[PDB]
RNA sequence: AGAGUUAAAUUAUAACUAAGCUGUAAAAAGCCCUAGUUAAAAUAAAAUAACCCACGAAAGUGACUCUAAUAAUCCUGACACACGAUAGCUAGGACCCAAACUGGGAUUAGAUACCCCACUAUGCCUAGCCCUAAACCCAAAUAGUUACAUAACAAAACUAUUCGCCAGAGUACUACUCGCAACUGCCUAAAACUCAAAGGACUUGGCGGUGCUUCACAUCCACCUAGAGGAGCCUGUUCUA
């Protein structure tokens, strides 16, 4: 199902929102 | 009367926004669902409580609780009789409405036509 | 049915009325066609899956000397004839 | 089971056949028993038409049996009835005028009455719910209560008796103790009632 | 709070039985839907869930009341078949 | 025998007197049947409390007090204390929806107290305080 | 969009009675300044009607009353003008109740989670900003046709005028750049490099601590009898040799 793409975009946004916070 | 099904579902020729979003299509099947078994509840509670009153009031001796003890036995037999006969008769008792097996055969003789 | 519109004379209070003038024209050819295939020694089969005239239709074919099948129709009867009936079977030349 | 489904349990009571003319519905029952040509099982070796037998004695005799010694089990049950009879006879002799016509000298009457006082009225069955076991009281059936009384009698006199004291005499003492509602078996019956009354709010868990 | 007391949602027992009177009260609340309403107000349902619940309640009420009509309509066709073994 | 379910309206004059007193003069038995406890209080026509009882005060503790039997025992105890003060009939008002509604009603019946009217006064907000969130058990 | 208004519930608060009250599958913690009944502001939210499908351009709106009021003589159209749930920010006011964060209790190998109790931001009113959503009916606007014709699935197929958008997948609602009352932000949006696939729908099988119904006669539970695990001995493995 299309959830295999929303989850991939979920992780990237969740990791980017920690790269901004850390630096 | 049946609720109106006009301008409810999401269709191309529908200006009104959707009001109903069914999980499965509203197509009548050729069979009805089976009857659901009635969940059980604890029996002989109003008779056990009064029995416990005499036991606590007489040092757990049935020398004066004979009236309560017999009713507890009577309730157990009464509950036993009803529990061991409800299943067989309820299948064909039908409460005025045909059992699921008969309704399935009746519906098969006059099936629904989604196609053509 | 949608294809029966040309054959309908009209509808009377929600009840369709079949145009008998077109029925007479069709029935005249149907009887004429039925007789000719019987004249040439043809096998005629009466098929009717209706449980109110099954006996009457079955008796009708017996008097005419022709065959009738008003019972349940098996799946591979007319198509897979050799297996259902026998090794060499002559298929009916007309079905009513 | 070498007997098929058609075979039925035989009727042994002689009095049921010798006086059938006083009833009509029961006459229809046994006249159709052979008119249906229903096969009858062989008579069991234990049960007999002797008027001196008793069904409660046979069940109690069987449970006392260990291994396959029916002779030894029957011998023990014979001595126990004799031992009870001897003690009651001695007590009758050494009694006053009012005490004489109180003592019971019938061991069968004592044995039947003793077990009817050792039967619990309400039992317990564990019920699993929420990952834990709750002791929920239940209205035990008559057959279970009768069987449970016999097991308690045998369990007590087999375990906490002395090595010197014989089995027939030790069981005789407990029968008299249970006849007067003071034996340890009666204490165990009350203990089961204590636990049942304590968990009187958990009866809602059961679904029958 | 401001209305008179012992007028609304009140029944009176007859001939001295109370189990019968209580069941009459429950049928009053169930028909008016208060019993289910109290069940749903124990916790809070978001408006997203409220509309999704009213789209399943309405759909069931349509299918059930339509299958019910077909059963009644076809109920007369349950007599013994007069053409058995025809 | 024409019997009306609706209560006798105070404005009118209905010749239906229990134990020599009118309808409004009969005491009240408040029943608050929550999901974990059942509290029973009997009050006079002037809203003066007579007796109070609950599953907690009758020895039941923790989860046990929320069961039906606990509410049944509370009904028996409350009636006995009420009957001691000399009350025969009472108008029982049920508050809230819980497992102890049925038991408390018949608890007063078997405790030596007679009921004539049943009222349900469950708190029903008309739109009100926002209740707590859901439980994802 | 303004102005005025309040039925049901809840709370401050007072009287009376009671010793306990809340809470869970089961408990603890918390409370005892508490609970029940009677009397009762403010704030907040709008049972049944609604099995109705109306209004607005969309997001949205369904307690009552009054005032003002819903463009175009009735096509398409942007980066321009105006608007845009909820969360979030700035200043003042309100605070019943709910409640991220935080503290306590419990569960667990751990539980900085699910469950229980307390309370804050905040949800609310006035003025300003932010301009993001599965902003999805995933189906663009205006005129039409039921002809031709079934990839699959779904909400049947198509024609005319016009605008917007789309050129493998990952990298990527990212780097750099322009604008913005934004400054951990929004919009616009690549490449180096890696792979020969990514992706939509369907079919059968297996599985499901998914639901409904039915059933285990040595059998899963309830339940019956005799034994193994404890000791010596016999014998068979592993290890030691
Ligand atoms: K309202
Ligand atoms: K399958
Ligand atoms: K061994
Ligand atoms: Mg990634
Ligand atoms: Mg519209
Ligand atoms: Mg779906
Ligand atoms: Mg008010
Ligand atoms: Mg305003
Ligand atoms: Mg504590
Ligand atoms: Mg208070
Ligand atoms: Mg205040
Ligand atoms: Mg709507
Ligand atoms: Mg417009
Ligand atoms: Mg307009
Ligand atoms: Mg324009
Ligand atoms: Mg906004
Ligand atoms: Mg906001
Ligand atoms: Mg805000
Ligand atoms: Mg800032
Ligand atoms: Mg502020
Ligand atoms: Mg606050
Ligand atoms: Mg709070
Ligand atoms: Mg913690
Ligand atoms: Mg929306
Ligand atoms: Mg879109
Ligand atoms: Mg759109
Ligand atoms: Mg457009
Ligand atoms: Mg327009
Ligand atoms: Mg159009
Ligand atoms: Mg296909
Ligand atoms: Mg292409
Ligand atoms: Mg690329
Ligand atoms: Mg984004
Ligand atoms: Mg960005
Ligand atoms: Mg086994
Ligand atoms: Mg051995
Ligand atoms: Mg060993
Ligand atoms: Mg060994």
């Amino acid at each position: 199902k299309n959830i295999l793409k929303i989850r991939r975009r979920k992780m990237n946004h969740h990791k980017y929102r920690k790269l901004v916070k850390r630096t | 009367a049946t609720p109106s099904l006009r301008g409810r579902l999401a269709r191309l020729g529908n200006p009104r926004r959707p009001i109903l979003k069914p999980n499965k299509p509203l197509i009548l099947a050729n069979h009805v669902g089976e009857r659901r078994r009635e969940k059980g509840e604890a029996t002989c509670i109003t008779e056990m409580s009064v029995m416990m009153a005499c036991w606590k009031q007489n040092e757990f001796r049935d020398e004066a609780c004979r009236k309560e003890i017999q009713d507890f036995f009577d309730c157990a037999s009464r509950a036993e009789a009803a529990r061991k006969m409800r299943s067989i008769q309820e299948n064909l008792g039908e409460l005025g409405s045909l059992p699921p097996k008969k309704l399935n055969k009746l519906l098969h003789r006059f099936p629904n036509k989604p196609h053509v | 049915h949608r294809f029966m519109e040309p054959y309908l004379f009209g509808s009377r209070l929600g009840q369709d009325i079949i145009d008998l003038e077109q029925t007479a024209a069709h029935l005249q050819l149907a009887l004429n066609f039925t007789a000719h295939v019987a004249y040439r020694e043809g096998i005629i089969l009466f098929v009717s899956r209706h449980r109110q005239f099954a006996h009457l239709i079955e008796t009708t074919a017996r008097d005419c000397g022709e065959y009738a099948h008003t019972r349940y129709f098996k799946g591979g009867l007319l198509t897979n004839a050799p297996l259902l009936l026998g090794p060499g079977v002559r298929l009916p030349d007309l079905i009513i | 089971s070498r007997y098929g489904p058609e075979y039925k349990d035989p009727q042994i009571d002689k009095e049921y056949y010798r006086k059938p003319l006083a009833e009509q519905t029961e006459e229809e029952k046994y006249e159709r028993d052979f008119k249906k040509t229903q096969l009858i099982k062989a008579a069991p070796a234990t049960k007999t038409s002797s008027v001196f037998e008793d069904p409660v004695i046979s069940k109690f005799t069987n449970m006392m049996m260990k291994g396959g010694n029916k002779v030894l089990a029957r011998s023990l049950m014979t001595q126990t009835l004799e031992a009870v009879k001897r003690k009651q006879f001695a007590k009758y002799h050494a009694a006053s005028a009012e005490e004489q016509a109180t003592i019971e000298r019938n061991p069968y009457t004592i044995f039947h009455q003793a077990l009817k006082n050792c039967e619990p009225v309400i039992g317990l069955v564990p019920i699993l719910k929420g990952g834990h076991f709750y002791q929920v009281p239940v209205p035990l059936a008559d057959r279970r209560r009768r069987f449970l009384a016999m097991k308690w009698m045998i369990a007590e006199c087999r375990e906490k008796k002395h090595r010197r004291v014989l089995m027939p005499e030790k069981l005789s003492q407990e029968l008299l103790e249970a006849f007067h509602n003071q034996g340890p078996v009666i204490k165990r019956k009350h203990d089961m009632h204590k636990m049942a009354e304590a968990n009187r709010a958990l009866a809602h868990y059961r679904w029958w | 709070a401001n209305h008179l007391k012992f007028i609304a949602r009140t029944v009176m027992v007859q001939e001295g039985n109370v189990e019968g009177a209580y069941r009459t009260l429950n049928r009053i609340l169930t028909m008016d839907g208060l019993i289910e309403d109290i069940k749903r107000r124990r916790y809070y349902e978001k408006p997203c869930r409220r509309r999704q619940r009213e789209s399943y309640e309405t759909c069931r009420r349509i299918y059930n009341m339509e299958m019910a009509r077909k059963i009644n309509f076809l109920m007369r066709k349950n007599r013994a078949d007069p053409w058995q073994g025809c | 025998s024409s019997f009306s379910i609706y209560p006798p309206i105070p404005g009118q004059e209905n010749s239906l007197r229990w134990a020599g007193k009118k309808f409004e003069e009969i005491p009240i038995a408040h029943i608050k049947a929550s999901y974990n406890n059942t509290q029973i209080q009997v009050v006079s026509a002037a809203h003066q409390p007579l007796a109070h009882a609950s599953c907690g005060t009758e020895g039941f503790r923790n989860a046990k007090k929320g069961t039906g039997i606990a509410a049944q025992t509370a009904g028996i105890a409350a009636a006995a204390k009420a009957t001691g003060k000399g009350v025969t009939h009472v108008r029982v008002v049920v508050k809230g929806l819980g497992p102890g509604r049925l038991s408390a009603i018949k608890g007063l019946t078997m405790g030596g107290l007679e009921v004539i009217s049943i009222t349900d006064n469950t708190p029903i907000p008309h739109x009100g305080c926002r209740p707590r969130k859901a439980r994802r058990l």
